[PDB]
């Protein structure tokens, strides 16, 4: 099982 | 207020970052609170419910942020990585692909995808994907190292130097900055990374397993000090995803089976659902209880029922491979956890007391490569199931087509009985080796083998080609039956050539690295009658080695390549070579026992990696100490003696196929025994109130 990447969304 | 809300999301990404994952759910909730319709904070919250394991309360936030946001690319990649977790890998699929769809720039999203394709074996559609990341984000560990895992499946070197250099920076960044390493801790033995290094990154990633178990809120469980509840017997739980058919139930399923009913109680903890197989069947039938946690799937439940069966020594034989459930042993049911078997090194983890291992594949001088204390059994720590797999290789006969022992092969279970009804059998001395001289039945045999036809039957026995045993038996393919026919194997069937040494490894080709193409090129080089044995594992890389090869200066038709194969014809057609060439950054475990049943001598060269020391521990256990090489100078120079002194090849090779047999290497009884012992030693240094320390005597 590979590992994935998510992604953190900042608030403008 | 827009204003409060977005600095609790941006103060809770902060606490995310930071390792602070509680916090951040907690400042995530927050932001909802103030501004409940913000789909950022939504999918972020979602986020870091991802990483505490509640999947299905993260996937119901990701949709709510779509609905807020129905073009908010992060949601739908950040969705992806849920369903995937969640092995719905189609669910997955149309995520990133509408993620992409909605922002062809978005690098996480190619990356992601990516991973799918990497699972999936598509390795030129990942590396493709992951190259795309890269372009976008020229800095992003999780795509370069992947990426780099991906090169070394198929053998692409491309920069090989560079791409080391680039790995340990990666690492080191990551390390100092206290976050998550790229490299996963199962492939931190293939890269140049130092001991320490690759004690923390199975330490962080042990500690991924906490961040899912805190969210429990379970007490420390309390322990048995005595075995009078289980009437004085050690209650032993195995821990796996693999009772099935899988490599590790090829190595241990007759170990349950095997233990003293007297002095233990047996556990079988399956992490995986009933495949069908024997293996399955077997484990099931010889264990004295063997429940199925896949039907458990919530770790506070599942460590609830082992804690409550009350085991004393509770084994893990995944680590960090797939279908791991360590959250299992992060919760601590048994007073005593030891790594085995499964996972060839440390996990790193305060949670696990031992690893069960031997003195030459962990000597006392390295024990600070590993978190756990070293606990030696006292030959080798590996065991393969062999004489109960394949019985049928103890014995072989050949066929004077002219003697050679390895250029057409018979083996069976029936085989004596088969040699009894022929008038004229030669027996030469090397047990020793009964030769069939070439008349009508040799001539039938050799015509079913070069007509390609299945099977034929002299004098009341079958006689089948070995390229056809999936047709004749499939459960006599995959090991899971003993075959029945007398087997035919000839050099002819995979374009070995009949008149000259045939250097074998059947090992996954990421196991080669440059150093070692360059060592068996050499050898190569020094033994002109000679060729390399590989195999297409996977098929893409075979051009990749073709190349490299050629450019250390040997023509194309010096290396052979077969398909991978099943099981039983993999061990079986390991008697058509001369010599097994191990791989020295990873040795071939479960391979090595493979190649050892087949008679086939292994040349072997320890490293300092538990990885790399795997295959000298088995030959030590066997008895073939010249073998085992002390720099690649020697590991050469034994190989080339092999393959030019033929007399010394003879011998050799007589002694592996002897000692399989007479050394305790494959003989599961034996290895069960010593396996109780120590298990013993374990436990009464507990019952005696210790904390666990090194059992090397
Ligand atoms: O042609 C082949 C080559 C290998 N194998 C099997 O495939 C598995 C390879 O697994 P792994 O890479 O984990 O082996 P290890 O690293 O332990 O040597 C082993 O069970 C082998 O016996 C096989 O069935 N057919």
């Amino acid at each position: 099982e590979t590992g994935t990447t998510n992604t953190a969304t900042t608030a403008t | 207020c827009p204003t409060h809300a977005d600095s609790l999301n941006n103060l809770a990404n902060i606490k995310r970052e930071q390792g602070n994952i509680e916090e951040a759910v907690r400042l995530y909730r927050k932001a909802l609170e103030v501004f409940p319709e913000f789909a950022a904070a939504h999918s972020n919250l979602a986020s870091v419910l991802q990483q505490q394991g509640k999947l299905q309360e993260a996937l119901m936030h990701y949709k709510e942020a779509i609905r807020i946001s129905p073009t908010f690319a992060d949601a739908y990649s950040n969705m992806g990585n849920t369903l995937k977790e969640m092995q719905d890998v189609q669910g997955a699929l149309q995520c990133y692909t509408r993620a992409i769809q909605i922002n062809p720039a978005f690098a996480d999203a190619h990356s992601n995808l990516a991973s799918i394709h990497k699972d999936s074996g598509n390795i030129p559609e990942a590396i493709a994907s992951y190259r795309t990341a890269l372009k976008l984000k020229p800095d992003f560990p999780d795509a370069y190292c992947n990426l780099a895992h991906c090169l070394q499946i198929v053998c692409d070197w491309t920069d090989y130097d560079e791409r080391m250099k680039k790995l340990v920076s990666i690492v080191a960044d990551q390390l100092e900055k206290n976050r998550l390493p790229s490299v996963h801790p199962h492939h931190s033995m293939l890269y140049p990374l130092s001991h320490g290094f690759r004690k923390a990154i199975a330490e962080r990633h042990g500690n991924l397993c906490l961040d899912k178990i805190n969210v429990l809120h379970k007490p420390p469980y309390e322990h048995p000090k005595d075995l009078k509840l289980s009437d004085g017997r050690l209650r032993v739980g195995y821990v796996s995803s693999d009772f099935g058919n899988h490599p590790t139930s090829h190595l241990m399923q007759s170990i349950p089976g095997m233990h003293n009913p007297d002095k233990f109680e047996v556990f079988c903890y399956a992490l995986s659902p009933d495949d069908g197989t024997n293996f399955r069947v077997k484990v099931m039938a010889e264990a004295n209880h063997f429940i199925d946690l896949s039907q458990i799937p919530c770790n506070g439940k599942a460590a609830d029922r082992i804690h409550q069966d009350g085991i004393h020594i509770l084994v893990n034989m995944n680590g960090y491979t797939k279908g791991a459930r360590n959250e299992l042993f992060a919760l601590r049911p048994a007073p005593i956890q030891a790594m085995w078997l499964g996972y060839p090194g440390t996990s790193g983890a305060l949670f696990m007391d031992y690893i069960i291992t031997d003195q030459e594949t962990s000597p006392a001088e390295v024990a600070e490569q590993y978190s756990e204390k070293l606990a030696y059994m006292p030959h080798t720590f590996f065991i393969g199931d062999h004489a109960n797999m394949f019985p049928h290789l103890k014995k072989k006969a050949v066929i004077d087509f002219k003697i050679y022992d390895n250029r057409i092969v018979l083996n069976g279970i029936d085989l004596k009985a088969f040699l009894d009804s022929l008038p004229d059998v030669k027996i030469v001395k090397m047990l020793n080796m009964p030769v069939i001289p070439m008349n009508t039945i040799a001539e039938a045999v050799i015509e079913m083998i070069n007509r390609g036809q299945i099977q034929i039957t002299i004098n009341g026995f079958s006689i089948s080609n070995g390229l056809a045993t999936t047709q004749i038996n499939n459960k006599a393919a995959t090991g899971e039956e003993v075959p029945r026919t007398i087997i035919v194997t000839t050099r002819s069937q995979y374009g070995l050539p009949e008149d000259a040494i045939v250097y074998c490894n059947f090992n996954q080709l990421y196991k080669i690295d440059p150093s070692t193409l360059q060592m068996w090129a050499n050898i190569l080089k020094r033994v002109p009658n000679s060729v390399l044995w590989l195999l297409r594992f996977p098929a893409v890389g075979e051009p990749n080695i073709q190349q490299y090869a050629q450019n250390m200066g040997l023509p194309q038709n010096r290396i052979i390549f077969s398909p991978v194969a099943p099981k039983e014809e993999h061990v079986r057609r390991g008697q058509l070579a001369d010599v097994c060439l191990d791989t020295p950054l990873c040795n071939g475990h479960t391979t090595g026992m493979d190649v050892l049943w087949a008679g086939t001598p292994m040349v072997t060269m320890p490293g300092e990696t538990l990885a790399s020391r795997v295959a000298a521990s088995q030959l030590t256990c066997l008895g073939c100490l010249e073998l085992i090489a002390k720099n690649r100078q020697e590991y050469e120079d034994i190989a080339v003696k092999l393959g030019t002194d033929l007399e010394y090849l003879k011998k050799v090779r007589g002694k592996v196929w002897k000692q399989r047999i007479s050394s305790p290497l494959f003989n599961t009884k034996q290895y069960t025994m010593e396996l109780e012992r120590l298990y013993l030693q374990m436990w009464e240094h507990y019952a005696a109130g210790n904390k666990p320390d090194h059992m090397i005597k």
